């Protein structure tokens, strides 16, 4: 249950190959890692990975510099319904979609008995998965779906600006005028 | 196009008649309450008024809901408050719910429309989206408390709503219901409601005297306590030991002194228990008495809003009976804040006070909140009812100190002295019945008599005898002594006692005959009373029921079935008049 070699072992390998600079190499490999079956027991490192990728595919490449995986630039999943990635904001949504829906249930509900330091972890990375999604979709100029998304993340923020100052923005630029001017006043 | 219009104008003809009829019945109903054959009006409009009720009373479930949305296509409003104009039928809640529910920004009136909002399902705990909670004004403490309760299950929105709506109230009215709080720990899974205590003893200072005097007792089960309960005794153990301590400079000073000079006043009841009776007794209570010294800046835990300036040392008196004793102070009314302020420094009248010793002193607390509450809803309507509600503050296990009435007159000592009558009493007071004074002391006594048998009758309270009723100077009687309530009854619950105590005594005075005018004027009062404290029934269902895990012999179970149903949630004016005349009458012989 304790896993102490693999993990370095296994990521200090692409943190070598990122300062080298072979991109190429490491992002082949985090493709063909995606591909693997899931597993309930590693899904935390999943997360990290998705969001990785999510940090990387946006800051490291052009249309014209993607390149399909079956050509250079034991089961594996397949099928003719599965959902190919064309474009980088496409799969870009995809993966934090996916891990939004996967850490929303992962909350510790802000226990908060006598601890506090899972519940500024979990803060923490809602607030930066969060981020990362709006950041991502307010490009396109389409908002009432990060209102919608603002709305659901809204059960973490208590006695936090953050939070609430980024929700009645995207509220207030949505279109809606009551909603906006009550979370203005509060 | 005429018929367009023509439709757009019958529809609203026929709900304003709708409405004007069930206004109109409603208003001659609390016009006069028994039948009052000389009373009359118009004979044709109640004749056209009834066939128009008649004629709408037998709607189906149809052509009912599309009036609920014609409601709601004219204003929200109205439709909101169309439930209020009862019509029974459970079709109307189910509409508004589903409307509301498809639009809740259109409303922000709070005191009717959260309850269509707040429970999507009220035990199946499912469907947890579209709920914004976060923006609705504050309510009334009551239905902030009654989600941390088993009425419903946890909900984080829930709690936090709960939590700001209890956040935005003065300390006096937090003071009123400090035990329900600490109740509300056993189901408060989460740690809303100690974050909420500790930041209200930091703020103000009498808060936490207050939650440290009643959480010392509640840590024991038995009145003498030799069992902690396993539920809740270490969490309040926790509390206790992390409030203490925190506070430091002078309202650290304020704590010790004041707890100081409670323990050194309390302990003469232990100490004088091993002397028997006799003067001997009474000689070492004064001694005892005369050893404690008075301090600046105590006040007495049952009048938090009085600084006491002396004690009477000659005024110890130990009663029968566990060695309680009566006390005598002089003291000084100042207020709450100005108090509060003063005892950080450093019309005047006398009161007694009981210390009692080994019994429990916790039935009693709901009794007195629930007379205050029919109190203030009296008061607020504007009818004329007259009821005391002495204070009571238990402090430790067992251990309780009791206000005194002014000018306690028992009614068990009268008797004893004369062994007649108490109208031979009042002839003798006051003289014939053709004076004045009579006359003003009838008129009170009818005023006191009528409130405390609606509250007997509504409160089920057994075993009242001779010797529990009060007698004043003025004619007021006042009822003590709330031991056994709801469920519980002296005897085996034999049951022959009548809801209403009613002697051939208390009837010949008000005439002796059933058709006199001062029982006429008792009986309007009393379905007045009665008609006009129904429409609170949510607050005191939800207060009794947050105090239902503490394991006192009166509950039993089925208490909320039986205190709902006595209510008549389903009636109609005039038959909820009917209904209280007819039970009224059933107890008089």
């Amino acid at each position: 249950e304790l896993g102490f070699f693999l993990e370095t072992g296994l990521q200090r390998a692409h943190v070598l190959y990122f300062k080298n600079g072979n991109l190429t190499r490491g992002v082949g490999r985090f493709r063909e890692l995606l591909r693997a079956v899931e597993t309930r027991t590693t899904q935390n490192l999943r997360m990290t990975i998705a969001r990785q990728l999510a940090e990387i595919l946006l800051r490291g490449m052009c249309e014209q510099s993607y390149w399909n995986p079956l050509e250079d630039p034991a089961r594996v999943y397949s099928g003719e319904n599965i959902f190919c990635p064309q474009e980088n904001t496409e799969e870009a949504l995809l993966l934090l979609l996916i891990s939004e829906s996967m850490a929303n249930r992962d909350a510790v509900l802000s226990r908060i008995p006598e601890h506090k330091s899972d519940r500024l972890i979990s803060l923490q990375s809602a607030s930066v998965v969060y981020d990362l999604l709006t950041i991502a979709l307010g490009r396109r100029g389409q908002y009432e779906m990060l209102s919608e998304c603002l709305e659901r993340a809204m059960k973490f923020a208590f006695e936090e600006f953050h939070l609430w100052y980024q929700f009645a923005l995207s509220l207030m630029a949505a279109g809606k005028s009551a909603r906006a001017v009550k979370v203005l006043k509060e | 196009r005429g018929s367009q219009l023509h439709k757009y104008y019958m529809k609203r003809r026929t709900l304003l008649l709708s409405l004007l009829a069930t206004e109109i019945e409603r208003l001659i109903t609390w016009y006069n309450p028994l039948s009052a054959p000389e009373l009359e009006l118009d004979q044709a409009g109640e004749n056209s008024v009834a066939n128009w009720r008649s004629k709408y009373i037998s709607l189906s479930e149809k052509q009912w809901k599309d009036n609920v949305n014609l409601a709601w296509s004219i204003s929200p409003y109205l439709a909101v408050q169309l439930p209020a104009r009862f019509k029974n039928t459970e079709a109307i809640g189910n509409e508004v719910t589903r409307l509301v529910r498809l639009d809740p920004g259109a409303v922000s009136d709070v005191p009717e429309a959260i309850k269509f909002l707040v429970t999507w399902h009220t035990i199946d705990a499912d469907a947890p989206e579209l709920s914004h909670v976060l923006c609705w004004a504050p309510t009334d403490p009551p239905t902030g408390l009654s989600y941390f309760s088993s009425m419903y299950p946890p909900h984080p929105l829930t709690a936090q709503y709960g939590v700001k709506v209890l956040r935005s109230f003065p300390p006096d009215a937090i003071l009123f219901y400090i035990p329900q709080i600490v109740q509300a720990l056993r189901y408060d899974k989460m740690g809303y409601v100690r974050e909420y205590i500790l930041w209200a003893a930091s703020k103000s200072q009498l808060l936490a005297h207050q939650f440290i005097w009643n959480m010392k007792t509640n840590i024991y089960l038995d009145e003498e306590g030799h069992q902690k309960d396993p539920d809740i005794g270490d969490l309040l153990d926790q509390l206790v030991e992390e409030i203490t301590g925190s506070l430091s400079g002078p309202a650290k000073d304020f704590y010790q002194r004041e707890f100081d000079f409670f323990n050194k006043i309390t302990n003469v009841s232990a100490i004088i228990k091993p002397y028997p009776k006799g003067d001997e007794r009474k000689k070492a209570c004064l001694s005892a008495l005369s050893e404690v010294k008075v301090q600046p800046g105590c006040y007495l835990p049952s009048n938090p809003e009085a600084i006491v300036l002396d004690i009477d040392y000659k005024s110890g008196t130990p009663m029968q009976s566990k060695a309680p004793y009566l006390a005598k102070f002089k003291v000084k009314r100042c207020g709450v804040s100005e108090l509060e302020k003063e005892g950080l420094r450093c019309k005047i009248s006398w009161q007694a006070a009981i210390f009692k010793v080994g019994d429990d002193c916790r039935q009693d607390m709901l009794a007195l909140q629930i007379i205050d509450l029919f109190k203030n809803i009296f008061q607020l309507v504007g009818l004329d009812l007259f009821v005391f509600p002495y204070r009571v503050v238990a402090t430790a296990p067992g251990c309780g100190v009791i206000e005194c009435i002014p000018d306690c007159t028992s009614r068990d000592q009268l008797g004893r002295q004369t062994d007649f009558g108490m109208y031979d009493y009042f002839t003798r007071q006051y003289g014939d019945e053709s004076t004045l004074a009579f006359q003003q002391a009838r008129y009170n006594f009818i005023r006191s008599m009528a409130a405390y048998s609606l509250l007997l009758f509504l409160l089920q309270i057994k075993d009242r005898h001779n010797g529990n009723i009060m007698l004043d100077k003025k004619g007021h009687i006042i009822h003590i002594d709330f031991g056994f309530m709801f469920e519980s009854s002296p005897g085996g619950n034999l049951g022959w006692e009548p809801d209403i105590k009613l002697t051939d005594e208390m009837v010949m005075i008000m005439g002796g005959k059933m058709e006199a005018t001062p029982f006429k004027w008792f009986m309007e009062m009393c379905v007045r009373g009665y008609l006009a404290v129904r429409p609170y029934m949510d607050a005191v269902v939800s207060l009794v029921t947050l105090m239902l895990d503490t394991g006192l012999p009166c509950f039993r179970g089925q208490t909320i079935k039986l205190l709902k149903h006595r209510f008549s949630p389903n009636m109609t004016e005039r038959e909820a008049a009917n209904f209280i005349m007819k039970v009224i009458q059933s107890c008089f012989l």
